[PDB]
């Protein structure tokens, strides 16, 4: 015959979508918080900062 | 529930043409051949042809050509009998059968119109 | 849902791929296995066979199979199909190509149904294995424990997620079709298909639909009968022979698609602490290999992590700016030890 | 083929010897397991029982099975014939005492027929291991490879190259055929049956087809009668008594010989190959324990060989006069390595 014709591709699998490891690159950014202040006779009072 | 539902009972004249049909209800698959076959009155069945309502791939008897021709239409899901001169011999019972689709057989025919009846004589 | 299943049966149809070991030998199985997808936690796999499932000869019925005995789509009732991986799997569900199940770990995975006179096994050499959800290493979803976040193979008839090729199939091979009409080769169409002939010289590469007799070859062996057929599609597997249908890249939703679930994780027994000041012994009675690990919450976290699988007695050195353990699928612990009162400074 | 199982019925016949955990205790079952024989590679094992399967009681009729239930040989249609040693088997093909099956690793052989209201089962305590072929150890047979040449339990039918013997049935002990006619016991003869006695004191030690009765005493208990037949043979099995009378050394071929055969033997992925001039760097990601050997093309060979089974580097230094490394079944692969071009000499 001289033929036969395998054909092999790569592709995401159906379980791509669910567990996937992400490469993230990484920078300083910023930094925050959220504190809870109180003074005098207010009562406690939070808020992010 | 499925069904085959044809025209009415014809009256006609040997000479002139005539157009008969068989339409498909409660089945939403196009993947079915849809069969004609004739009862003489008295007498037993003689299948006429069958067409395939996907592609309108023909199936024919083969004592029937030009005399008799099968087409399809898909918006209706119906196949179309269309005889160009009648003959005397033409009076009869033709019957439309549904024979779904199983290998590269025709297979058996699962329900049934309840029968056209056209008598032509002069 | 049904309406996917009728999708379903627009154009595909069970086909005789190539299955190794049917039974005891490789053969062309109406059952085969391609593509078995066993990467659930807690044990399901999914199995892409050649025969259809639920689909029978004329509507859905889903105690219906349906697979092809030759030239012939037969349907028959789901009588008894079974899935071994190394003890009987207990299959979940079943849809067109695909069936659903829930296997035990081992080196094999092999269908089979009964047709009644016959079994009809295909056998394939997939090393499947179970992957316990947590840090405890549990062969078996346990009875209790604590729920957490696994991907399983969602037991939903249908979701449109994902997707898989329909193609033409391929002209099929044959010679029962060719017989000897008196001492010459014929060709006898099954009425319904265009069967195309190859023989001894150069023929009419295209077939007839009308039954044909060649003069060029007397006897069947220089002579055979590609079948084919244009009115139902197969799915474009990699043990069908390609045709000439190089069109129609149809779809297919995949019935069974990996979407998150909770899988209960077992609760190891706890541990035995014993704060003696300055450090921290933890005696460690597990029933499955379970992790331990441990970080200090200062400048230097001196990580430690290990897998325990017997009764065992580990200390830790707890200084005064603190110690966290966890242990199995309980959450972390901390433990901020120091004021011993050893000696006397007076 | 037809004259093999001619040639083992013109003698032969099923008994009952032994066979523990026949169920769940000891008994003597009709199918009494013996000379258990996994030797082949791809797991196939030939078994041997003292059932009679493949022949009827008047002819062959090959999907039959003739065994002993008590003191005649019934023939019964083969309903299910179920080996397992860990999971079920797939038997393949069975003769005259033999059965040849497929079955998986494990540590026991249990073999049984249905009868149709009883079972007949028997198992015994048999180490079986599948025995990879080649360099690579798979559990199971795959579908795609490298033919090796292994050795295997050949499934002809018919063969001549070995024999076991068959000898004259030893004495058949039996209590069921001593009734009392009045007040004495009365030995039975089953119309064909010589049948020996032996009472309280010494009685007649021969014999008579004649049914007896003897007034040594009133108990059946204190006299046994020997079931005796000179008309079908038995294989000398260790777990029945030997006949006083040592004549009939009797030839019966062995079905099933071992043969050389060609095993399909895995392929292991192909390996990274890091050529860093003055060395080699060599990335290896096996999916079974495959080995790796190398060794050097010079005057000392130098060799190494490790059994690989999980992703590892490997690196080999290759002089320049070359260095071989084949790495599980693949061909072997030649490197030679100088002239590297680090630093310059002006």
């Amino acid at each position: 015959e001289n033929t036969q014709m395998s054909e092999a591709y790569v592709e995401r699998s159906e379980e791509c979508s669910i567990d996937h490891a992400k490469a993230y690159k990484v920078h300083t950014g910023t930094v925050q918080a959220m504190v809870n202040i109180t003074y005098g006779s207010v009562s406690w009072r939070s808020a992010d900062v | 529930v499925v069904q085959l539902v044809q025209s009415g009972a014809e009256v006609k004249r040997p000479g002139e043409s005539l157009r008969i049909s068989c339409k498909t209800s409660g089945y939403r698959f196009t993947d079915i051949w849809i069969n004609w076959v004739r009862q003489r009155p008295g007498k037993g069945l003689e299948w006429m042809g069958s067409i395939y309502l996907d592609d309108s791939d023909i199936r024919f008897n083969p004592s029937f050509q030009g005399h008799v021709t099968i087409s399809a239409d898909k918006s209706t899901s119906t196949t179309y009998l269309q005889w160009s001169s009648l003959k005397a011999s033409d009076t009869a019972t033709y019957f439309c059968a549904r024979s779904v689709w199983s290998g590269y057989y025709i297979g058996w025919f699962d329900v049934w119109g309840p029968g056209v009846l056209v008598t032509v004589s002069s | 849902d049904l309406d996917t299943h009728f999708t379903q049966y627009k154009l595909a149809r069970p086909y005789i791929a190539d299955c190794p070991n049917c039974g005891h030998s490789r053969c062309d199985s109406p059952i085969a296995i391609e593509e078995v997808r066993g990467d659930a936690h807690a044990g399901v796999i999914r199995i892409q066979t050649s025969a259809m499932f639920g689909l029978k000869t004329d509507g859905v019925d889903l105690a219906y199979m349906s697979f092809m005995n030759g030239k012939t789509q037969k349907s028959i009732k789901i009588d008894n199909l079974h899935v071994r991986t190394s003890a009987p799997c207990s299959l979940v569900s079943h849809h067109g190509y695909y069936i659903l199940a829930q296997c035990p770990p081992g080196d094999t995975v092999t269908v089979g149904f009964h047709d009644g006179p016959n079994r009809h096994t295909c056998t394939v050499a997939h090393k499947v294995e179970f992957r316990p959800v947590g840090r405890e290493k549990y062969r078996h979803p346990p009875e209790h424990g604590v729920e957490l976040p696994c991907n399983r193979y969602t037991h939903k008839r249908a979701d449109q997620g994902h997707y898989v090729e329909m193609h033409q199939p391929g002209l099929v091979a044959d010679h029962s079709l060719l017989s000897i009409h008196s001492a010459k080769v014929k060709i006898t169409v099954p009425s319904g298909a265009q069967v195309k002939y190859y023989c001894k010289c150069p023929d009419v590469r295209k077939g007839i639909t009308s039954s044909d007799h060649t003069t060029t070859c007397t006897d069947v062996k220089q002579c055979r009968a590609y079948l084919i057929d244009n009115k139902k599609w197969v799915y474009n597997s990699g043990r069908l022979p390609r045709g000439e249908g190089d069109t129609f890249k149809g779809k297919l939703h995949v019935p069974f698609v990996p979407v998150k679930a909770k899988c209960i994780a077992t609760l190891a027994p706890e541990p035995l602490v014993e704060h003696k000041h300055r450090t921290l012994i933890l005696h460690l009675h597990p029933d499955h290999p379970t992790l331990l690990t441990t970080r200090s919450l200062g400048s230097d976290a001196n990580p430690t992590r290990q897998w325990i699988e017997r009764p065992t007695t580990v200390n830790f050195t707890v200084t005064g700016e603190g110690l966290e353990y966890t242990w199995g699928n309980h959450p972390p612990k901390r433990v901020w030890a120091q004021e011993s009162g050893e000696g006397n400074p007076h």
